[PDB]
């Protein structure tokens, strides 16, 4: 019902967004589309 | 009264918690200076110009005379390491006091001690705090004078021989020179205080500023605001914040122009060439190349009828031609040897250009401060290859943005401080709407 | 009843049909000077050598322009950022040839517009209002500073400021894109979103309030007569509007607090236009839009073009043609 | 009360996402237009239609990905999956540009579905249908730009491709080829879009700075109640302020909100008319009087002639790569260029 | 008493399910080399 | 298409001997060219003197021919004008002048080979783009 | 002001929800990854791999130039790679 506290769900979800987006920006400098 | 998104406004009348917020925030500032310097140093390569490496703090230290020798060559990186470690260490002490005063310390100070406690409306106390900080600032400016005169000097891009560290023995004290700057026009060829082009004036200005600040600090510790000042201002914490926001705004705009135009306290050796500098260097480069091929650059008429390489400014000075005609107010150490009383001297141009001047112009022309947000260097149509954005573009743009927002911050808090002081910041009283007791306009 | 106090009472009087105020004391002369010079120049000024190459550009109606092509032309590149008032010229003829009127107009206007913003604060204070309408206006004002002052400062010349004319504006735009790739700059992208979104929400709010007007008139009269100026009761049913819009999307995507809604209406285009003003203001220092030219190459190293490379082709065309006689050297560094 | 009424009942149940009869058209078509765009920008090339990479799979980023228009050789083919060009081969269909028609056609029917939804919900709730009427403006823009415009030209190829930078290319194409900034129908659109954004900001700010004090908190949001009868801000003070600041002010709350509907909707409708003209190359490209004088008098120069030189650079420099099916070979010596550059 | 499967449930997963699949595919793409 | 040994095969000297680079050497030479040369020679042009480019046909007609590894390695040690008549070490980066061009200090002999190999391979991939300038962007 | 569905905040803070979705989410992420790492995405969509935009000595785009032979034209371009 209200087990996992909401503020913990938001933190983990938010850091998951940061990870995925960060990996896309790393990819702008490596491999395809990096100009190298 | 305030929602969570305005939560720091709950600190307005909690002097002990507000002290913790300020001191913790100071630790953040000193932390960034410490960590950024180490990051820059960890990434530093001495064989590359600083401005090819995205450095903004190391160039500030080098300008003070630490770590560099003739020509701006980095000779010793240890002063960079020390400046960064000492800042980094000090942020722990400020963080420690900050969080203590914000969480555990007394919530308000005025019960604990009449010295440290304050009421925003106490004009005597407020000007006393101001005076203390004025003295600190005045000491701060004298530290730069101390470094320049007694502890090794400052880096001087104008020094004969390519630039070098130089002790300043004759700072300018003549107030006609020092205050003459404050009264120069900000327009082209004049440049207000941004035109300061020698270290003697820089050091002399800081002697003056230190004395004025210390004098003003003692003045404000000893006095209370006069009645004309009392009737002209709003006396509240938010009003004081709004005044400082306006001041920071003005200073950010000035700093923007300082880093964009000035190559004295922002040496091009470290920060790269200025916009005007790089544009002048391109004309120089092709003057040199064409003249070596046999071109008589003095007599060469360009497509418009103006000289292809050399023309006159609107007041007659011989200057570089092309679109760089706009940049003829540029002055720099690699170019001044070619200047006579009427501008660029054609005899010196024919006979006295040195290889070091050819190299420098080629270098500056190919490091003009143009680049993309993803750090592709050059004009916007250039292909990928060169990873470069000038430190001057980074420092100018960042501080223009900050200066703009702080001007908006000033408007926001100035208007609110006025409304709060008069009692209508929360909206219009339905039972006493001023317009309803006014006559109509028609 | 002192003479200075009587003047002071008139300047700040809330009974003047148009509020004057202390900001108005500066605003009224500077705006009149700028307006009068602009009208006269637009109609009659002779051609101006904007680029300093002795190639004058005709901007005024009497010299063969219409409303769309006419302009007050920016001042000569030979002047750069030098201050050029009338009394620095040997003659008005000189001052006109070199584009002196543009400087007089933009300086008087930026001063008068800045005081216009202050005047908005000032009257709000005399009427007992909240103070932040002037903060909304700082977004268009900052945009005017960017194209009239900031961009010339960073580029070194008022000759690269935006002309006071319709076709001159488009000229400024095209050249800006060739040299800064503004379309690929995120602050301009945010400006488009502030301007597109502002138009969207204007139409949304207008249609939702109009949709939920309470029946107060007959079919033979304008519904507008169902509202009387200064009536105490609201004129539409916000719960009905909320009930419609919440079902059009989903419930929690619709406002039912009018204060929150109108604050949102204020903030979206204001912040978007702040960013686009900041975009011009930072491209003034040549921090340009994203460059993905030749960012995709294949296993051998062949360039694989993207739409960014097509943009570059168009930008190259604008680059090579603009100011076709003003460049003697290969790089257009300013 | 037969099967039709029973279905009516279920479609109009009050639920988290209202469905309605309009939902039968809207939800499939909206989902497919959107899913088609995300699929194409993640996975699908434009190599065979444009000579362009255009997907994340190929190395593109969010700004450069696109679902690109079909090759010029397809004309205005519907490019049905089962049609004569792809012949039911899903892979060939992607490579020939079929996702573009898929998205444009499903998007069009989704827009219809959305406007019917606005009608349907308004009828059930009991409000006037002005939100639907305002939405006519985005519809006119979409159909004029994505359908009418390429239908007047040689092929779909010249419609906008669905991507950030592809649309940027569309803007610049229209400058250099149509001189679209010079077109009074676009200028009226500009005034409607910027006038709408102005009205949005100025109205929001005015309400927020003429509020009545209806609570004691410093956050003034809490002092509003959706069922209160009373106006939450002072129209009388707002009118006085603007009358003294600007000379004139609104006095009628109904006119004001109608005008906010009117200004951006009308602006968009005007621009759509101008694009319909450009479908036929019916441009406002030139002023004949300027051209006659400038041809005869080489000292006559305006911002108008300056811009046409820019347009000529754009055309000659982007056309070979932008219209690859035409096999334009422009030797270096024919390219228009000013001095040095 | 709350149902588990609703029209809402369908709409949510209609969007959420291919979204995570797509994020997985785009993540893998960051490691492709030419 | 791919980086095959045939494209990675470039002349070693004027005599006609050839050398076949590795992919690694090509990528190394591209990185080093960007580090030490691209600020003036991006895309095979010369920003400060556009009359002279890095196209193979241009290098072939220089005196000392420079369309081979040896000629290019020698140029990076002791650059001359295009006719061979004067040494230009004091205005052009080289090992002979690494005191005034500090980026040349830490280039080893194999770095020079990779840089030279990059310059010779790249026109084989890019064609007219290499040294063609903005017309071919 | 509710339509009878279970509130979202109740679902995502519930244990059972996380029991199911700590499996379903990584599985979907892994499936999408494999769609690319196995190369299936190239084949399904016909997207060139980095080695198959051009033939070895080829600098011409394989542009479709016929409406009704288009499918065959692509197929001939592909053969000329292998
Ligand atoms: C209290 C209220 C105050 C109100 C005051 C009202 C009057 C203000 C006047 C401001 C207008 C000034 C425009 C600046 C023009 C320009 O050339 O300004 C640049 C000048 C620097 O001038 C340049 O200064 C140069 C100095 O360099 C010289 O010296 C150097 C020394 O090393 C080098 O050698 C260099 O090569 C050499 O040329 C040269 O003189 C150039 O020719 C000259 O252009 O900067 C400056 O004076 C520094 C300050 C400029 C700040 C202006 C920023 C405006 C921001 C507006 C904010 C927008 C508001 C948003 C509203 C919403
Ligand atoms: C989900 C959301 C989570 C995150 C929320 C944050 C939202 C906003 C921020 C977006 C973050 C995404 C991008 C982060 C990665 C990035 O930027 O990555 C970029 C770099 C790291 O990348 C490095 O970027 C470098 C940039 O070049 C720099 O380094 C080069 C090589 O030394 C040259 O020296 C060149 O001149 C110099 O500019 C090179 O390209 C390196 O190869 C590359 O590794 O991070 C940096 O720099 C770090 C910069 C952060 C400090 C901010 C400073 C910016 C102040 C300038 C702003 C002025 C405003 C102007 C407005 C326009
Ligand atoms: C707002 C309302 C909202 C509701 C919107 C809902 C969206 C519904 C979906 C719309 C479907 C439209 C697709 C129509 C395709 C079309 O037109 O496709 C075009 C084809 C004609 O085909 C084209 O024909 C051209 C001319 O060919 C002719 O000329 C050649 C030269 O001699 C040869 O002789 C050739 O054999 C001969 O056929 C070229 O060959 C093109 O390549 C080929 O595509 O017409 C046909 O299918 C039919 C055309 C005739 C019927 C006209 C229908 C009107 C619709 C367009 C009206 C706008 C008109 C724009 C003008 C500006
Ligand atoms: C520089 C940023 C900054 C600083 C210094 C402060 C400081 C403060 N805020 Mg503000 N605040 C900020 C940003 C900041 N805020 C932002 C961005 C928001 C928007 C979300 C808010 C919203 C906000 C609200 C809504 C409120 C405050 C309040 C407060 C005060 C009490 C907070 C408290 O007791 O928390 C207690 C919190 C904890 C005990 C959790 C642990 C926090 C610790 C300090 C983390 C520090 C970790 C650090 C690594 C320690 C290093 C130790 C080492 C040096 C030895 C305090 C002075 C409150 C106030 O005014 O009270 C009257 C209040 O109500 N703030
Ligand atoms: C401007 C910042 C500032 C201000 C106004 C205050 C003010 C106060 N603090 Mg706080 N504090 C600060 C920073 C600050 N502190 C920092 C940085 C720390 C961490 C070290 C602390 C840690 C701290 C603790 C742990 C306690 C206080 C207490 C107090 C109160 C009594 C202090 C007293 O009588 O000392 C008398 C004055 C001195 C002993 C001064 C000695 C000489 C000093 C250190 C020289 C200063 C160095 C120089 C000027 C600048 C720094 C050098 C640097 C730039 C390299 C007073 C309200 C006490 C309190 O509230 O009691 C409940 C208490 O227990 N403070
Ligand atoms: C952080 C710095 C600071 C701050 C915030 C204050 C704040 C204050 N001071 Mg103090 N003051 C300071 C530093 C400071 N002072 C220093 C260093 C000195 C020594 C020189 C003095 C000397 C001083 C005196 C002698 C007096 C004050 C007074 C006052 C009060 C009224 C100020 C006023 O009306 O300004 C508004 C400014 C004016 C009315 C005139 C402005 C004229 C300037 C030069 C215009 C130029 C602005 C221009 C647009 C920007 C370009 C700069 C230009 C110079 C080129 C106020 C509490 C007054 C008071 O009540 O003291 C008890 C007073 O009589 N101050
Ligand atoms: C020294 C500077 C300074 C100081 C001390 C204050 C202090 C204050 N301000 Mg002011 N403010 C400032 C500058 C400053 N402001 C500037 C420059 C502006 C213009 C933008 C404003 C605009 C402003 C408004 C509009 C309001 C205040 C308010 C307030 C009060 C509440 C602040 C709060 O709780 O925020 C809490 C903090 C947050 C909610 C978070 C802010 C998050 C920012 C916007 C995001 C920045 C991200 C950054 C770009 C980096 C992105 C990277 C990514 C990883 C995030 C407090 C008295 C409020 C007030 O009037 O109270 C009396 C109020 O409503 N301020
Ligand atoms: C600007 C500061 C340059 C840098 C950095 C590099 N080069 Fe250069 N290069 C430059 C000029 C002005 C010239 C012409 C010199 C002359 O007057 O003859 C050159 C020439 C070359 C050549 C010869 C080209 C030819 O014969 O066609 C080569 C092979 C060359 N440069 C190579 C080169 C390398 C390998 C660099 C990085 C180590 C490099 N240059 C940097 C200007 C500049
Ligand atoms: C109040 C509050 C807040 C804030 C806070 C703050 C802001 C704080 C600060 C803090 C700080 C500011 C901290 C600091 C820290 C620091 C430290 C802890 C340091 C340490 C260091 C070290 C340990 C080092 C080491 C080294 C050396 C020595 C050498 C080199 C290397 C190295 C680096 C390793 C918040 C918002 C959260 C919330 C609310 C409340
Ligand atoms: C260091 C240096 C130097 C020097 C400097 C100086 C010496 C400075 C000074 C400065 C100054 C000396 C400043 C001043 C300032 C001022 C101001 C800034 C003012 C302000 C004002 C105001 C703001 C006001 C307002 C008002 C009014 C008007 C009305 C009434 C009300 C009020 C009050 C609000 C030099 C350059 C040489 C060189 C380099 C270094
Ligand atoms: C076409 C087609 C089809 C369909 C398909 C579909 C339907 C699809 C879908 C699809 C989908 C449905 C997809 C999705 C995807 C998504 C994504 C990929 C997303 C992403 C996102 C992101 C990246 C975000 C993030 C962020 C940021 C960045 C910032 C802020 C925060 C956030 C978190 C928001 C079919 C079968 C019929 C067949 C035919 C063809
Ligand atoms: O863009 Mn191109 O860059 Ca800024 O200057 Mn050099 O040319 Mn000219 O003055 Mn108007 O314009
Ligand atoms: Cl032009
Ligand atoms: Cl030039
Ligand atoms: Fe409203």
């Amino acid at each position: 019902g209200g087990r996992i506290p909401l503020w913990i769900v938001a933190t983990v979800a938010g850091m998951g967004v940061i990870v995925i987006v960060g990996l896309f920006f790393y990819g702008a400098y490596a491999g395809l589309g990096s100009s190298l | 009264g305030f929602a969570w998104w305005a939560g720091n406004a709950r600190l307005i009348n909690l002097s002990g918690k507000l002290l913790g917020a300020h001191v913790a925030h100071a630790g953040l500032i000193v932390f960034w200076a410490g960590a950024m310097t180490l990051f820059e140093l960890a990434h530093f390569i001495p064989e590359k110009p600083m401005y090819e490496q995205g450095l903004i703090l190391i160039p500030h230290i080098a300008t003070l005379g630490w770590g560099v020798g003739p020509g701006g060559e980095v000779v010793d990186t240890f002063p960079f390491f020390v400046v960064g470690v000492v800042h980094l260490i000090s942020s722990a002490v400020l963080g420690f006091g900050g969080v203590y005063h914000a969480i555990r310390g007394p919530e308000t100070l005025e019960e604990y001690s009449s010295f440290f406690g304050y009421d925003w409306k106490d004009k005597n106390k407020m000007t006393t705090i101001l005076g203390f900080h004025l003295i600190v600032l005045g000491i701060g400016a004298l530290l730069l004078v101390a470094k320049a005169m007694f502890f090794g000097g400052l880096y001087d891009t104008w020094a004969p021989g390519g630039g070098d560290v130089r002790v300043i023995t004759n700072p300018t004290l003549d107030p006609r020179v020092i205050f003459g700057y404050l009264l120069k026009s900000p327009f082209g060829g004049e440049g207000w205080i941004v035109s300061v082009n020698n270290l003697e004036d820089v050091v002399g200005g800081h002697i003056w500023i230190g004395l004025i600040c210390i004098a003003g600090g003692i003045w404000h510790i000893l006095t209370t605001p006069f009645g004309w000042a009392r009737r002209a201002f709003i006396w509240s914490g938010e009003a004081y914040l709004s005044y400082s926001l306006g001041a920071l705004s003005m200073m950010g705009f000035i700093a923007t122009c300082f880093v964009w135009f000035n190559n004295t306290v922002y040496p091009s050796e470290f920060y790269g060439p200025t916009g005007p500098e790089a544009s002048q260097a391109q004309a120089m480069t092709f003057l040199i190349r064409d003249q070596k091929l046999g071109a008589n650059v003095g007599s060469a008429q360009g497509p418009t009828g103006l000289g292809k390489y050399l023309m006159r400014s609107p007041t007659g000075e011989i200057i570089f031609g092309g679109e760089t005609m706009r940049f003829w107010d540029f002055r720099g150490p690699w170019l001044e040897p070619l200047r006579g009383p009427n501008g660029l001297d054609l005899n010196k141009i024919k006979n006295d250009i040195q290889p070091w001047q050819e190299r420098r112009a080629a270098e500056y022309m190919t490091h003009a401060p143009l680049g993309s947000l993803n750090s592709v260097g050059g004009v916007a149509t250039e292909i990928n290859s060169v990873n470069f954005v000038s430190p001057r573009s980074w420092l100018a743009t960042s501080h223009f943005v900050l200066a703009f927002f702080f001007l908006v911050g000033h408007l926001w808090h100035a208007g609110r401080a006025r409304a709060a002081a008069a009692g209508f910041e929360k909206g219009i009283d339905r039972e006493s709407e001023p317009v309803l007791s006014m006559p109509s306009l028609d | 009843a002192n003479l200075w106090e009587r003047f002071c009472n008139w300047v700040t009087s809330t009974d003047n049909r148009l509020y004057v105020g202390w900001f108005g004391v500066i605003m009224i002369p500077t705006l009149l000077a700028a307006t009068i010079c602009f009208v006269i120049a637009f109609i009659a000024a002779p051609p101006v050598d904007i680029d300093g190459i002795r190639e004058p550009v005709s901007g005024s109606l009497l010299y063969g322009n219409n409303i769309i092509t006419g302009a007050v032309v920016p001042s000569s590149n030979a002047i750069g950022l030098h201050f050029y008032p009338i009394w620095e010229a040997a003659s008005l003829d000189e001052w006109l040839y070199n584009g002196g009127p543009y400087q007089l107009i933009i300086f008087h206007f930026l001063l008068g517009a800045s005081c216009y913003m202050g005047r908005q604060w000032e009257l709000s204070y005399r009427l007992g209002m909240r103070p932040w309408i002037c903060v909304a206006y700082s977004a268009p004002l900052a945009s005017a500073f960017a194209v009239f002052l900031i961009y010339p400062i960073g580029q070194g010349s008022f000759s690269d400021g935006m002309p006071l004319g319709i076709s001159g504006t488009f000229n400024f735009m095209i050249v800006f894109q060739a040299e800064h790739n503004i379309l690929m700059h995120p602050f301009h992208q945010l400006g488009v979103a502030g301007v597109f979104g502002g138009a969207l929400f204007c139409a949304m709010h207008g249609s939702l309030v109009t949709s939920s007007l309470i029946r107060e008139t007959t079919e033979t009269e304008s519904a507008n007569y169902g509202y009387k100026f200064g009536q105490e009761e609201e004129t539409y049913n916000i719960v009905a509007a909320h009930g419609y819009f919440g079902r059009l999307i989903f419930q929690y995507a619709s406002f039912n607090n009018s204060r929150s809604l109108h604050f949102f209406l204020a903030a979206w285009p204001v912040v978007g236009v702040w960013f686009t003003a900041l975009g011009i203001s930072t491209m003034a220092f040549n921090l340009n839009g994203f460059n993905f030219n030749h960012s995709v190459i294949d296993a051998k190293g062949n360039v694989i073009n993207t739409w960014a490379d097509i943009i570059n082709r168009a930008n190259l065309g604008m680059e090579v043609m603009h100011e076709r006689n003003a460049h003697n050297f290969p790089l257009d560094l300013a | 009360r037969g099967w039709f009424d029973i279905l009516d009942d279920w479609l109009k149940r009050d639920r988290f996402v209202f469905v309605g009869w309009s939902g039968i058209l809207l939800f499939p078509c909206a989902y497919l237009a959107l899913g088609g765009w995300l699929t194409g920008t993640t996975f699908v090339t434009s190599w065979y239609t444009h000579g362009l990479a255009s997907s994340y799979l190929e190395g593109c980023n969010f700004l450069t990905v696109a679902v690109s228009t079909p090759a010029n050789s397809m004309g205005h083919s519907l490019l049905l999956l089962w049609g004569p060009e792809a012949q039911g081969d899903f892979t060939r269909w992607c490579q020939l540009g079929g996702l573009w028609t898929f998205i444009a056609l499903h998007g069009a029917f989704g827009l219809i579905g959305f406007m019917l939804r606005q009608f349907e919900i308004a009828r059930l709730v009991g409000v006037r249908p002005y939100n639907a009427i305002a939405f006519s403006a985005p519809i006119a823009v979409f159909v004029s730009v994505f359908l009418i415009y390429p239908l007047g030209q040689s092929s779909w190829f010249f419609a906008p491709s669905f991507g950030v930078a592809a649309i940027f290319r569309f803007l610049l194409f229209f400058q250099g080829f149509h001189n679209w900034t010079l077109n009074p129908f676009h200028m009226m659109g500009v005034a409607g879009v910027l006038g709408g954004a102005l009205l949005c900001a100025i109205h929001g700010a005015t309400v927020e700075n003429t509020l009545f004090q209806d609570g004691e908190g410093a956050s003034t949001f809490r002092a509003f109640n959706p069922t209160q009868a009373e106006e939450t801000y002072s129209m009388v003070t707002a009118n006085r302020f603007w009358s003294q600041i600007f000379g004139i002010a609104f006095s009628n709350k109904r006119w004001l909100h109608f005008f906010m509907l009117f200004v951006p909707v009308t602006g968009l409708w005007m621009s759509a008319i101008g694009v319909v003209g450009l479908a036929l190359n019916l441009r406002s490209y030139d002023f004949i009087s300027q051209e006659i004088r400038a041809a005869e008098d080489p000292e006559f120069e305006t911002f108008y002639t300056k811009n046409l030189l820019l347009n000529e650079g754009i055309r000659a420099w982007m056309a070979p790569q932008d219209q690859p099916h035409e096999n334009f070979v422009f030797p270096e010596e024919v390219l228009p260029r000013g001095n040095a550059l | 008493s709350y149902p588990i499967f609703t029209v809402r449930w369908v709409a949510v997963h209609t969007l959420a399910v291919p979204t995570i699949f797509f994020l997985g595919a785009i993540a893998a793409m960051q490691f492709i080399q030419r | 298409a791919e980086l095959t040994p045939e494209v990675l095969t470039v002349p070693l000297n004027s005599e006609g001997k050839t050398i076949t680079l590795t992919e690694k050497q090509y990528l190394e030479g591209k990185r080093l060219f960007q580090y030490a040369c691209a600020s003036c020679h991006v895309g095979g042009i010369t920003k400060t003197n556009p009359s002279l480019d890095l196209r193979t046909e241009t290098l072939a007609l220089a005196t000392p021919p420079r369309d081979n590894i040896e000629g290019l390695v020698d140029y990076m040690k002791n650059p001359t004008t295009y006719d061979g008549e004067q040494e230009i070490a004091e205005v052009h980066p080289s090992l002979r002048s690494a005191d005034i061009f500090p980026k040349m200090r830490n280039l080893t002999e194999k770095d020079l080979v990779a840089i030279a190999g990059h310059i010779l391979v790249e026109p084989k991939i890019l064609g007219d783009k290499w040294g063609g300038g903005k017309v071919y962007y | 002001g509710t339509t009878g569905e279970r509130p979202f905040s109740d679902i995502i803070t519930s244990v059972r929800y996380w029991v199911i979705h700590s499996i379903t989410i990584p599985a979907l992420f892994i499936a999408g990854w494999l769609f690319v790492s196995t190369g299936l995405a190239y084949d399904v969509f016909g997207t060139p791999r980095p080695d198959s935009y051009y033939a070895q000595e080829q600098r011409s785009i394989p542009l479709v130039t016929d409406r009704f032979e288009a499918k065959q034209q692509v197929e001939t371009f592909l053969e000329q790679l292998k």
